[PDB]
C-alpha cells in the first residue's frame, strides 16, 4: 500500500551539512502533509515539522527552524530535510511520517545519521561456525566497524525463524562489533545451506559470507 | 499552489428566492477544521459543529469530503450577480486555502 | 512548551493481564477546533514507531480490539486489556494540538514469563581470523529469563578477567525471553598458546552452574 523509502546512513564529518529523502509510494504524494521526527539515541521522539508537497508551505517547530529545512519535489513524489552546521548532538535516527486523520500514520524506516570526526571503516565477518543432539547453532562474527548501522540476513530473507542478531557492543579500539546467530535443527547439515549477508551503507561492504563446519 | 475550488458558472435561483450549488475542492483530507465564506454568510466546519450558517439564517450547508452542498435562500433580483465560495482548512497547520471563479446566480 | 510526562517508565505485566499507561499534560490537550489529539504510538524493538490510537479514543486501522484510550484535558490514558508477547515495546503519548508538537517519554511495557534455563554452546574463533592475528571466543546464552545471568570464562582451569563483553537481546516478541553473547578478546598469540578454554554459566533457572567448553583442535 503506502510506502516511504528514506535514504540509507550518512556519516557527516562535524560542521558539514546533510539533506535526505522520503520516497512516498502507493499513494498521491501531493494529498496529505509530511512530518519529519527526530530520534536521539536516548529513546525519546521529537517533531521537526510539517510541509504541505502540493504547495511547500511548511509549520516548523521553533526549536528547529535553524537546523533543519524541509522541502518537497512533487515530480519525484519524494520529499526533503535538509540540516546545517551538523553538530555532535545532530547525530540521531531521522523519520519521515505522513498525516492521515492522525498525525504519525504511515513511518519511514529511518535515516541513521552519524556525524562523526572519524573515517568509515568496514565490518570483518567471519564465519561462527557449528560443531558436533536436537537443534544446533551458527552465526556470522561481525568485528570492527564504524559508524553505525549494519543489516545482517541469512539466506536473502529466507532464514527468519530462531534467529538473534545481537546489538553492537563499543569495543576497546573505539569500534563497534557485533554477532548474530540462528538455531537450526540437526538434520539438516549438508542438506540446508546458511550463509549471512552483511551490508555497511557508509563505506559500501556488502558482503555474504558461507558458514559451515 | 492553491486548492481546486469548483464553483458552478450560472445559478437559476429558485422559487421562494434561494439558490443551491455545490463548491467541490481537490486537496479535501483536511477536515477537521474547515471554514467556508460566501463573497460577492461564513461558518466554519468541525466536529462540535455539523450543520452551519447558524449565525447567518440566509444560508444552507451540507459538508462531506470534496463536496459542499450549498444553499442561499431569500434572495432578491436586487442581488443577482457573482457568488464566490472560499475553502480555508485551518487543521492541520499550516492552511490551504482557495477561491472559486464565482458564481452567476441569476435571480428570475 | 506543552510537556507530556509518562507515568509508569517500565510496566511488567504477564500475557494475559491489563496492562495500563498514563500520559498527564502540563496544559489542557483540547484545540480550538473542539478535537482533542492525543495520540498513542507503540515501538516495537528495532522498528519505526506504530500508531494505535488518534483523538484520544480512536483506534487506528489494523489496531486490536485490546487497545483503547481515554481522558479529557490533561490526562490519559492507555490500556491494554489481555497482554500478549507480540505487544512488548515502547509506548509513546504525543500531542498534536499545540504547537510545538511533542511527545511523552515512553514507557517501555516488559512481558513477565516463567523461568528458563538458557541453553549453552561456545563458538572458538575462525581460522580466517586467525590468520588475521585478533581471535574471538564466543559464549552464548539462548532464550532464558530472568534476563539476569552470570558469565564467567576460564582458561585452561583459572578465570580471565578485563577482556570479554557481553551483549543482550531485546525481549523476544514471540516467547518473551532473552538470548545473552560473550565475546572474548585475545590475541593470535595469546589464542595459540593455551590449552582448554570453558565458559561457565550460572543462571537462576539451573540448579547447577553449567559449563561449556573447547580445547584448541577438534
Amino acid at each position: 500500500e503506502v510506502q516511504l523509502q528514506q535514504s540509507g546512513p550518512v556519516l557527516v564529518k562535524p560542521g558539514a551539512s546533510v539533506k535526505m529523502s522520503c520516497k512516498a509510494s502507493g499513494y498521491t504524494f501531493t494529498d496529505y502533509y509530511m512530518n519529519w521526527v527526530k530520534q536521539s539515541h536516548g529513546k525519546s521522539l521529537e517533531w521537526i515539522g510539517v510541509i504541505n508537497p502540493y504547495n511547500g508551505d511548511t509549520s516548523y517547530n521553533q526549536k528547529f527552524k535553524g537546523k533543519a529545512t524541509l522541502t518537497v519535489d512533487k515530480s519525484s513524489s519524494t520529499a526533503y530535510m535538509e540540516l546545517n552546521s551538523l553538530t555532535s548532538e545532530d547525530s540521531a535516527v531521522y523519520y519521515c511520517a505522513r498525516y492521515y486523520g492522525s498525525w504519525f500514520a504511515y513511518w519511514g524506516q529511518g535515516t541513521l545519521i552519524t556525524v562523526s570526526t572519524a573515517s568509515t571503516k568496514g565490518p570483518s565477518v567471519f564465519p561462527l561456525a557449528p560443531s558436533s543432539g536436537g537443534t544446533a547453532a551458527l552465526g556470522c562474527l561481525v568485528k570492527d566497524y564504524f559508524p553505525e548501522p549494519v543489516t545482517v540476513s541469512w539466506n536473502s530473507g529466507a532464514l527468519t525463524s530462531g534467529v538473534h542478531t545481537f546489538p553492537a557492543v563499543l569495543q576497546s579500539s573505539g569500534l563497534y562489533s557485533l554477532s548474530s546467530v540462528v538455531t537450526v535443527p540437526s538434520s539438516s547439515l549438508g542438506t540446508q545451506t546458511y550463509i549471512c549477508n552483511v551490508n555497511h551503507k557508509p563505506s559500501n561492504t556488502k558482503v555474504d559470507k558461507r558458514v559451515e563446519p | 499552489e492553491a486548492i481546486q475550488v469548483t464553483q458552478p458558472s450560472v445559478v437559476l435561483a429558485s422559487s421562494h428566492g434561494v439558490a443551491s450549488f455545490p463548491c467541490e475542492y481537490s486537496p479535501s483530507h483536511n477536515t477537521d477544521e474547515v471554514r467556508v465564506t460566501v463573497l460577492r454568510c461564513a461558518t466554519t466546519f468541525t466536529e462540535k459543529n455539523t450543520v452551519g450558517f447558524l449565525d447567518y439564517p440566509f444560508c444552507s450547508g451540507t459538508f462531506n469530503e470534496s463536496r459542499v452542498n450549498l444553499t442561499i435562500q431569500g434572495l432578491r433580483a436586487v442581488d443577482t450577480g457573482l457568488y464566490l465560495c472560499k475553502v480555508e482548512l485551518m487543521y492541520p497547520p499550516p492552511y490551504f486555502v482557495g477561491m472559486g471563479n464565482g458564481t452567476q446566480i441569476y435571480v428570475i | 512548551d506543552v510537556l507530556m510526562t509518562q507515568t509508569p517508565l517500565s510496566l511488567p505485566v504477564s500475557l494475559g493481564d491489563q496492562a495500563s499507561i498514563s500520559c498527564r499534560s502540563s496544559q489542557s490537550i483540547v484545540h480550538s477546533n473542539g478535537n482533542t489529539y492525543l495520540e498513542w504510538y507503540l515501538q516495537k524493538p528495532g522498528q519505526s514507531p506504530k500508531l494505535l490510537i488518534y483523538k484520544v479514543s480512536n483506534r487506528f486501522s489494523g489496531v486490536p480490539d485490546r487497545f483503547s484510550g481515554s481522558g479529557s484535558g490533561t490526562d490519559f490514558t492507555l490500556k491494554i486489556s489481555r497482554v500478549e508477547a507480540e505487544d512488548l515495546g515502547v509506548y509513546y503519548c504525543f500531542q498534536g494540538s499545540h504547537v510545538p508538537y511533542t511527545f511523552g517519554g515512553g514507557t517501555k511495557l516488559e512481558i513477565k514469563r516463567t523461568v528458563a534455563a538458557p541453553s549453552v554452546f561456545i563458538f572458538p574463533p575462525s581460522d580466517e581470523q586467525l590468520k588475521s592475528g585478533t581471535a574471538s571466543v564466543v559464549c552464548l546464552l539462548n532464550n532464558f529469563y530472568p534476563r539476569e545471568a552470570k558469565v564467567q570464562w576460564k582458561v585452561d582451569n583459572a578465570l580471565q578477567s578485563g577482556n570479554s563483553q557481553e551483549s543482550v537481546t531485546e525481549q523476544d516478541s514471540k516467547d518473551s525471553t532473552y538470548s545473552l553473547s560473550s565475546t572474548l578478546t585475545l590475541s593470535k598469540a595469546d589464542y595459540e598458546k593455551h590449552k582448554v578454554y570453558a565458559c561457565e554459566v550460572t543462571h537462576q533457572g539451573l540448579s547447577s552452574p553449567v559449563t561449556k567448553s573447547f580445547n584448541r583442535g577438534e
